[PDB]
């Protein structure tokens, strides 16, 4: 149909920039300039593998140097562009006019070769083929301003300018034993310009922020276990009144009729009575596999009028009667709680993910009639369903117990370790860390030399964080909402929320 | 023989506005060596090629000196032999004044390029050393092709591109001459668009789609003179007639309709336009046919060809602001 | 025509003697293939074998469709050495049926032999393409993109291969529930083995900036040799603890199977080097010899090729003690008895300041080339630092006379008094004119100059430093360009070493000289020598390149009189951090942080410096979200309970500082908020809760935790499954109006602004896109600051591109995001 052009040429790179670039040479520069440079936007095309085996480029759209060689605004979190993979080929055509001829039409190539239709002038050629190219996709950050935060000031005018003069400043400023970690950094500070708030300290932004029929409960948690803090031995104000009312009128306030949740706490709440008279100090995975399922809806309900639970100390995460104050006799020192972990990222094996046995359900039936399981309990085999568990459970393994059976109490309650030293714990922990690890791996034969020395002990693959299944179950705890059975204005009202609906309608 | 490439010698030294100062290295009239710039050409050209894929295979320069310097940075980049082919050196009209100058052989540039030059290939044919007019000029280009392709097709069975590093007047007689023409001053195929031989140029000829004899193929041109690999354009055109513009560049997308599966281009591939005047243009790519529609992008497409994927046998960005996107009518 | 019944007359021919009357009918009818088959056929009789090939290469275009009979001579010829006329014949074939795949293989073979190896390479994937199971198109594919420098895509050829290997393994443990024609028609691969992991390692010296991946990539191919694929978690532990005695003491080995530990742990001696090359370049000596310390086991004449790779290798990485133990066995063997192991050996015993020992072995290798004056120089060198300057001169005539001849064609105590006495006076007015005086980027480059030759008379003096110095380090300092050549520099300079002296870099190249006193070596006092290396480091950062600035920090640490010093190591701790940050690289950076948090224990300058340093970019997320800090900053924060609970005699083993003072046992809202954004990092929004809510508690007021906060909540609910999802996200958004309510009443009207972006970022966030254009229509109406304009006009043209309001996007494009 006309003049032929070959297409065996260079294969090449492209960005495609969501910038307004102009076509001046001080334009481009300077957006290649944000990207990193000529050289950081070369050895991103150059670069292969699935994502974050290549990480690609930074744009980053407020790149300037203040005087001092800082870059102002240090802390842009950039917009992250990578390669788009299987890319269709693109050709690219130098289009060739007399000089003058985009200015007179609107400067589109659309139009200016509409105008010169017959002229000789226009030569239009292929120069190269595009095969990869990298887009930015992905969308801007949540951003942070630390203009008027003077230890930013003192880092950017030290590690940003690389002055020595203040630089030299600075390190002799950085206490090598600094004798207040606890406080404000105000006082460390000495630049008193521009006049921080007092409740401000300073905390720094981390470097990605984006990583893309009901009831209200009102249980009870203690947050600090200082020693002049108060223990709940009365339940609560509010749910005494929804539970009063609920005696002589059977509908519990904020449910029908036709729940009977009120029918399922009772038959729920005299179960608990006989339990926390038995056995004082809880956690909610045991109770599962007593109470029903037809009244395990309401049983978050009763523990808020029966217990509270402390959100930190020894005894962390458990329900506990009213009145009774752990750090008071050491009788409770046998119900204090140990968590433990297994690192599947660590552990990423087959052998492993059928030796750790599947959780529980939300709720079953207790192998041992109207108590905690064998499977909750740990003697050495059969690794637990659920591996946050008190040392009441542990001692039925043979060296914990006689390592048990020999402990000195503290005469006070420590904030950590509870009644225990801390050497009798570790014990304790180490040798629950090395047979968990082992039958894992389905070993269960146990060395005696290095489970000896433990016990003599005088001073990874588990590790003694919670599990996930563990503060996946916290939350569900400390949600105070529950199921009771067995466009501006538009999203303001759809909410309806008590808070989230109050501002929402403030702030417009 | 399937693919010709024909390239221009460069920059001399005497084209520089300080005048000629070095001297002809060898010692023969008029055969000055190149400037710095020239040299410079020379290097863009080899890391071009370098990037393509049909790379040539073997290089025929003429004996003048400056037609050697052009070819030794291909040849050590490429790693190619080079031959000297003396059917292609210029065109001296008989009336020169100080004298019409015959160039040096093996011996003589041997000594100034050791071990690049291969000396297996002796020349087919010599130009009339009484120098010759533009009529003899054009015949000796009609016996230099059937001559020379077929000492290359039984010395060389298996080289099936090449290299040409020859001068302006052969340069343009040598392509007018394959595909056909009757003279070599008229133009291509009627717009006065005739063949672009500026310095350091380089033309491409393929054959036109069991082997045949050289005179019974058919050849057509599909480069004409490109320039884009160098840092400063054409500089000294010339055409037998001798004796302000802008450049903007437009994407051409290929987008399938397919879930991860790219489309590709198969590296020996023709295109051809029409329509561009209008909102539909079609375009040919290969075998299959286009129709393409109008479409500004949001932002800018920045290309960087001195980021290209060279093979090797071990400045300029093209501001891209509006695209075509083809669809498939074939 | 007659000649039809006189040639099969004459094909009688059972002595095949009438060849003459052959010769006539070729002669005559010229175009029989009957012909030359025949007259080619007797040749090959009699053995005429360069005269059977012409024949048939004749007769071949006379009938050309039979491709059987183009291969029959083409591979003649091939044997007879005629390539070009083989590569025609081949070629036709290929014509006539593109899928003959031993044509393409001798033929491509022929490419390589002729030097067009782009020919070679295109038929060596459509032969892989097609018939991908066999060997020999794999080895020679891999050797084609070696030769152009394509490793990364000839490492990933064998490496197709082993995940091949491995998913026919899993299969057939699976299938055990034994089918072989069931799993080889699915599963079918070029077998895996210890050869073809011998090649991988080579490909990943020569690519040679993957050091760290290639390692773990040779050891999950040896481990899943060996049966041991199970055992993943050798893939986290840093150092090459497997395949060494240093397995029986780790935590999860000691674990394992009494089955499992039977199975092999060792590697052949091979591949073994190779890893240690791969820890050298990665800078890392102590795990190269830990795999070169294996080499002294095998028999010796069947690794002396490993000694020399090993130790030239580390002679190359200027370790010359470590290399002379692999060179000095290698001269019990004659054949190694040459230049090659000599000059590497000798210049390593000059290096360790063995000059009675490096004579000979340089007195050794000019015997074998004595036409090179690298090693004349640098023997006569030798004479100069042992005390006998009578023959050092003698060895200056011999050696200049030598390269003269080659370019054509082309008092003790005295005098060293005399010299301290002028070399005083030069280092201390050179400091004076540098202090009088100082564009700002031609006074730097002549200030470094007239600094850099200062730093050349202290570095020099040997007594300070266990090794030499770097040549990266003393290239900086070559830096003054004086220099012509690196040997022709020696010359000009050991000319001047003779008697006299004058002004040249390397004041008598270096020399061990009594300090005679404390606090001065020259006029400069050692605290005005280390403000001229830190301040030389920083400059050179700033305005130079950023890797030799480096250089002079890493060589300030070995000094002798600096890291001796407290308050002096502190500096060049942190200085080094300050020029890390400008590296862009990642496992560095942790390797300075961690240096500092250990020394520096709960210190908020420090905590700061940590999170500043690591305030953007996917190289900094990296490491916050890696496990290896989350383990770190816990064992900090285990002890900072220590520090304040505990009554017991037990605050030891980890605390470092003893001055801590919190009668009222608060907690550091530092370390539990860097380690909140650990697993903030680590997508562990369940784990930041339990720490974030401990500082709501704490700093109420703060922003930033609030902020946190109604994020980790925002992002936690769209993990989960249930309608508890929208109460969790209405209780985010609360922590996020409060962030506002505190950022808009409580700042001045710069960060008045960050939370109107923010906002209108949350709302995106969880597509309430409505409302998030009305916050981002304030960032750019009611507020003057422009920084955050273009991040808002950003996510603005996102939202419009998606509703099609392209009329729109374009006017904030060419205002905001205009440039």
């Amino acid at each position: 149909i006309a003049d032929e052009f070959t297409l065996d040429l260079p294969r090449i790179p492209s960005l495609e920039l969501p910038l307004n670039v102009s076509t001046k040479h001080s334009s481009i520069q300077k957006a290649i300039k944000m990207c990193g440079g000529i050289e950081k936007v070369k050895e991103a095309f150059k670069e292969h593998g699935p994502i974050e085996s290549q990480h690609g480029l930074q744009l980053y759209l407020n790149d300037d140097t203040d005087s001092d060689g800082s870059k102002s605004y240090f802390n842009e979190h950039p917009v992250i562009g990578k390669r788009v993979p299987f890319r269709d080929e693109s050709v690219i055509l130098k289009v060739t006019m007399p000089k003058g001829t985009l200015s007179k039409n609107n400067n589109s190539v659309k139009d200016s070769i509409k105008s010169l239709k017959d002229s000789n002038k226009l030569r239009v050629t292929p120069v190269s083929i595009v095969d990869n190219t990298i887009k930015f996709r992905e969308m801007s950050d949540f951003q942070i301003k630390l203009d008027n935060v003077p230890s930013a000031r003192e880092f950017k005018s030290s590690f940003g300018s690389l002055e020595w003069n203040n630089f030299k400043s600075f390190v002799n400023s950085v206490p090598d034993n600094d004798s207040q970690p606890q406080e404000n950094i105000g006082n460390l500070i000495l630049d008193r310009s521009v006049k921080i708030p007092s409740t401000d300290f300073q905390l720094p932004p981390p470097p990605k922020l984006s990583m893309v029929t009901y009831i209200k409960n009102y249980q009870l948690f203690v947050h600090d276990l200082s020693d002049k803090t108060v223990i709940p031995s009365q339940a609560h104000e509010q749910v005494l009144y929804d539970f009063e009312v609920a005696k002589k009128t059977k509908v519990y306030p904020g449910t029908k009729s036709d729940s009977k949740f009120y029918e399922s706490l009772e038959e729920c709440l005299k179960i608990l009575r006989e339990l926390f008279a038995r056995r004082p100090i809880w956690v909610k995975r045991h109770l599962d596999g007593i109470v029903p399922k037809k009244i395990h809806h309401t049983m978050k309900i009763a523990l808020a009028l029966i217990s509270y639970r402390f959100t930190m100390g020894p005894w962390r995460n458990t329900y506990i009667k009213f009145g009774i104050d752990p750090r008071s006799s050491v009788e409770y020192a046998q119900y204090q709680t140990e968590y433990f972990k297994i690192e599947r990222k660590l552990l990423s094996s087959p052998i492993v993910k059928k030796n750790v046995p599947k959780p529980p359900p939300l709720v079953f039936e207790s192998d041992t009639p109207g108590g905690i399981d064998s499977r909750f309990k740990f003697d050495g085999k059969r690794i637990p369903w659920y591996l946050m568990l008190q040392i009441d459970l542990l001692i039925g393994e043979p060296n914990i117990a006689e390592v048990f059976h020999n402990v000195e109490y503290l005469d006070k309650a420590n904030e950590l370790t509870g009644w225990f030293k801390e050497l009798d714990l570790v014990k304790i922990r180490r040798i629950v860390k090395y047979e968990l690890g082992c039958m894992v791996q389905g070993n269960y034969e146990y060395n005696k030399y290095k489970l000896k020395y433990f016990k003599t002990m005088l001073f990874g693959a588990i590790t003694e964080e919670p599990d996930d299944a563990a503060l996946e179950n916290e939350e569900m705890d400390t949600d105070q909402n529950l199921k009771v059975p067995a466009x501006x204005x538009x999203x303001x009202x759809x909410x309806x929320x008590x808070x989230x609906x109050x501002x929402x309608x403030x702030x417009x | 023989v399937n693919t010709i490439y024909i390239a221009r010698h460069g920059y001399r030294s005497n084209w520089l506005p300080e005048g000629p100062y070095p001297d002809p290295l060898t010692g023969i009239d008029s055969d000055v060596p190149l400037a710095e710039h020239g040299v410079q050409q020379a290097k863009e050209l080899a890391h071009y090629l370098l990037s393509l894929d049909n790379q040539p295979e073997a290089a025929f320069a003429s004996p003048f000196y400056r037609c050697l310097e052009t070819v030794q940075p291909i040849a050590k980049l490429l790693e190619i032999p080079v031959y000297l082919e003396r059917g292609i050196g210029e065109w001296y009209r008989p009336d020169r004044k100080p004298v019409i100058p015959v160039p040096a052989g093996y011996e003589i540039l041997s000594k100034f390029f050791p071990g690049v030059i291969s000396q297996e290939w002796d020349s087919t044919l010599t130009p009339n050393e009484k120098g010759e007019t533009e009529q003899e000029m054009y015949m000796r280009f009609k016996k230099f092709w059937p001559l020379f392709i077929e000492r290359v097709e039984k010395e060389y069975p298996n080289v099936e591109c090449i290299l040409l590093v020859t001068h302006a007047a052969s340069k343009i007689a040598l392509g007018m001459s394959l595909l056909g023409y009757d003279n070599p001053r008229m133009s291509l195929n009627e717009n006065g668009d005739k063949i672009r031989s500026g310095s350091c140029s380089l033309d491409k000829y393929e054959i036109l789609k069991t082997y045949i004899p050289f005179s019974d193929r058919k050849w057509v041109l599909t480069m004409n003179g490109n320039t884009e690999f160098l840092s400063s354009g054409e500089e000294m055109n010339w055409n037998f007639d001798c004796v302000e513009v802008e450049t903007v560049y437009i994407s051409v997308d290929i987008p399938s309709g397919n879930y991860k599966e790219r489309t590709e281009i198969a590296k020996s591939a023709i295109l051809q336009y029409s329509g561009l005047e209008t909102d539909a243009p079609l375009f040919r790519i290969g075998n299959r046919l286009y129709e393409g529609s109008w479409e500004r992008l949001v932002g800018t497409e920045l290309a960087f060809p001195n980021a290209a994927h060279v093979h090797k046998k071990t400045e300029k960005i093209y501001r891209i602001k509006e695209r075509i996107v083809l669809s498939n009518v074939r | 025509q007659l000649l039809s019944q006189a040639n099969e007359a004459f094909v009688r021919n059972d002595l095949q003697v009438a060849e003459r009357l052959f010769n006539e009918v070729i002669k005559k009818d010229a175009r029989n293939f009957a012909a030359y088959e025949t007259l080619g056929d007797i040749y090959q009789l009699q053995g005429r074998l360069n005269d059977c090939c012409n024949s048939w290469f004749l007769a071949a275009h006379l009938n050309a469709s039979d491709w059987e009979f183009w291969k029959i001579v083409a591979i003649l010829s091939a044997d007879l050495d005629h390539v070009r006329q083989a590569i025609y014949c081949f070629s036709r074939v290929i014509s006539l049926n593109p899928m003959e795949w031993e044509s393409i293989y001798r033929r491509s073979m022929l490419y390589k032999k002729t030097g067009q190896l782009a020919r070679a390479l295109d038929g060596f994937q459509r032969l892989y393409m097609y018939n991908p199971y066999d060997a020999n198109i794999l080895r020679e594919l891999a050797i084609l993109y070696v030769d152009y420098d394509r490793i990364e895509d000839s490492i990933e050829l064998y490496m197709k291969v082993f995940n091949a290997n491995v998913e026919r393994r899993e299969a057939i443990l699976a299938a055990l529930e034994i089918n072989w024609k069931k799993i080889d028609a699915k599963y079918k691969c070029i077998p895996f083995d210890w050869s073809s992991l011998n090649i991988l390692a080579e490909l990943f010296l020569k690519l040679a900036v993957s050091e760290v991946d290639g390692i773990k990539t040779i050891k999950k191919c040896a481990r899943w040799i060996q049966r041991r694929e199970s055992q993943t978690f050798w893939d986290h532990v840093p150092d090459d603890s497997e395949f060494d005695n240093r397995r029986f003491k780790n935590s999860t080995f000691d674990s394992l199977l009494a089955a499992e530990k039977e199975k092999s742990y060792n590697i052949p001696i091979d591949i073994r080097v190779r890893l240690g090359l791969l820890r050298l370049n990665t800078d890392n000596l102590v795990e190269a010899l830990n795999h070169f310390q294996c080499l002294y086991d095998e028999t010796f004449s069947d690794v002396a090729d490993l000694y020399f790779e090993a130790a030239t290798a580390l002679t190359r990485a200027e370790k010359y003690k470590e290399a002379i133990d692999f060179f000095t066995p290698l001269l019990s063997l004659e054949e190694w008895r040459t230049t090659d192991v000599f000059k590497p050996l000798a210049r390593c015993y000059k290096e360790i300041e063995s000059y009675e020992t490096a004579k000979e072995f340089y007195e050794l290798a000019i015997k074998s080339e004595p036409d090179d004056l690298d090693i004349r120089v640098s023997l006569a060198e030798v004479y100069y630092r042992l005390n006998d300057p009578e023959t050092f001169k003698h060895m200056l005539v011999d050696v200049v006379e030598m390269r003269k001849h080659q370019v054509d064609e082309t008092d003790a105590e005295r005098e060293r008094i005399e010299r301290e006495r002028r070399i005083t006076a030069k280092v201390v007015d050179k400091y004076e004119k540098m202090k009088k005086f100082e564009n700002e980027a031609k006074q730097a480059s002549i200030w470094i100059n007239t600094v850099s030759e200062l730093v050349d008379i202290f570095s020099s003096v040997k007594n300070f430093f266990m090794k030499s110095r770097s040549r990266k380090f003393v290239g900086i300092l070559r830096r003054t360009k004086k220099f012509n050549t690196e040997l022709d520099f020696q010359i000009e300079r050991l000319s001047k070493l003779a008697e006299g002296d004058s002004v040249f870099e390397g004041p008598l190249m270096e020399e061990r000289v009594t300090l005679t006193s404390a606090t001065e070596l020259r006029g400069l006092s050692y605290e005005q020598w280390f403000e001229l290396f830190m301040e030389l480091s920083l400059v050179i950062a700033k305005y130079q390149s950023v890797e030799d600035g480096l250089s002079v920090v890493e060589t300030a640490q070995e000094v002798n009189v600096f890291f001796q010093d407290p308050e002096r190591v502190k500096m060049m701790k942190f200085v080094k951090l300050a020029i890390v940050l400008q590296m862009d690289d990642e496992e560095e950076l942790a390797e300075n942080l961690r240096g500092l948090l250990n020394q520096f224990q709960f210190n908020r300058k420090v905590l700061q410096v940590f999170m500043y340093s690591l305030c953007r970019g996917p190289s900094s997320l990296n490491i916050l979200s890696s496990t290896i800090q989350q383990k770190f900053f816990l064992r900090q924060l285990k002890a900072f309970d220590s520090c304040r609970y505990n009554t017991e005699v037990n605050g030891q083993a980890s605390i470092t500082n003893k001055e801590v003072y919190n009668p009222n046992k608060k907690s550091s809202p530092y370390l539990y908020y860097i380690y909140a954004v650990l697993l903030y990092s680590s997508r562990g929004f369940l784990s930041a809760l339990q720490y974030l809510t401990r500082l709501e508690e704490d700093i109420p007021d703060d922003p930033m935790v609030n902020l946190l906060m109604g994020l980790s909540h925002i992002h936690r609910a769209m993990q989960r499954l249930t309608a508890q999802r929208h109460f969790q996200i209405f209780h985010g958004l609360r922590y996020l109006y409060r962030y506002h309510k505190i950022r808009k009443s409580l700042y001045t009207d710069l960060e008045k602004q960050e939370a109107d972006y923010n906002l209108g970022r949350a709302f995106h966030l969880i597509g309430l896109v409505s409302i998030a254009i009305e916050y981002y229509n304030r960032v750019l109406e009611n507020y003057d600051d422009g920084k955050l304009k273009k991040h808002a006009a950003y996510n603005s043209i996102i939202i419009y591109q998606q509703s099609g309001n392209v009329e729109l996007a374009d006017h904030l494009m060419e205002k905001y995001l205009s440039i």
